[PDB]
């Protein structure tokens, strides 16, 4: 009762928290992306946080206890908070565009390695203005059509 | 198949709402 896209979305997802392709999601790597999301999460907790989820014991997270843990902590705050959330993080110098060079550099440190022309398209898929660059504006209008 | 802004923004979206 997904869409193939809202599925695609959580595969992304787990993939920038799965750096290395292994198939799991450490307190290693539940750490790195929390703190490339300006969070600062102890040991202590990213081990609680994977524990919570461990149906089957295995001291990591699996595709489907990833989206167990999303289905629950995404359910105490609301959507336009989430949105504008993400904004801030790709908007890095918080100008209010979202630039190319910006799209570019957030999502490597996420672990997605785009080119310079991907990335330019990126950006044109959610440009209204043509100004090659993606206002908050835009972007909510792409995160809510 | 390949990314668009779309999908990769709401990966973030996702992503994000661990804080
Ligand atoms: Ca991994
Ligand atoms: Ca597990
Ligand atoms: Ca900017
Ligand atoms: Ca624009």
């Amino acid at each position: 009762q997904l869409t193939e896209e809202q599925i695609a979305e959580f595969k992304e997802a787990f993939s920038l928290f799965d750096k290395d392709g292994d198939g799991t999601i450490t307190t290693k790597e539940l750490g790195t992306v929390m703190r490339s999301l300006g969070q600062n999460p102890t040991e202590a907790e990213l081990q609680d946080m994977i524990n919570e989820v461990d149906a089957d014991g295995n001291g990591t997270i699996d595709f489907p206890e990833f989206l167990t843990m999303m289905a629950r902590k995404m359910k105490d705050t609301d959507s336009e908070e989430e949105i504008r959330e993400a904004f801030r993080v790709f908007d890095k110098d918080g100008n209010g565009y979202i630039s190319a060079a910006e799209l570019r550099h957030v999502m490597t440190n996420l672990g997605e390695k785009l080119t310079d022309e991907e990335v330019d398209e990126m950006i044109r898929e959610a440009d209204i203005d043509g100004d090659g660059q993606v206002n908050y504006e835009e972007f909510v209008q792409m995160m809510t059509a | 198949r390949k990314k668009t802004f779309k999908e990769v923004a709401n990966a973030v979206k996702i992503s994000a709402s661990l804080m």
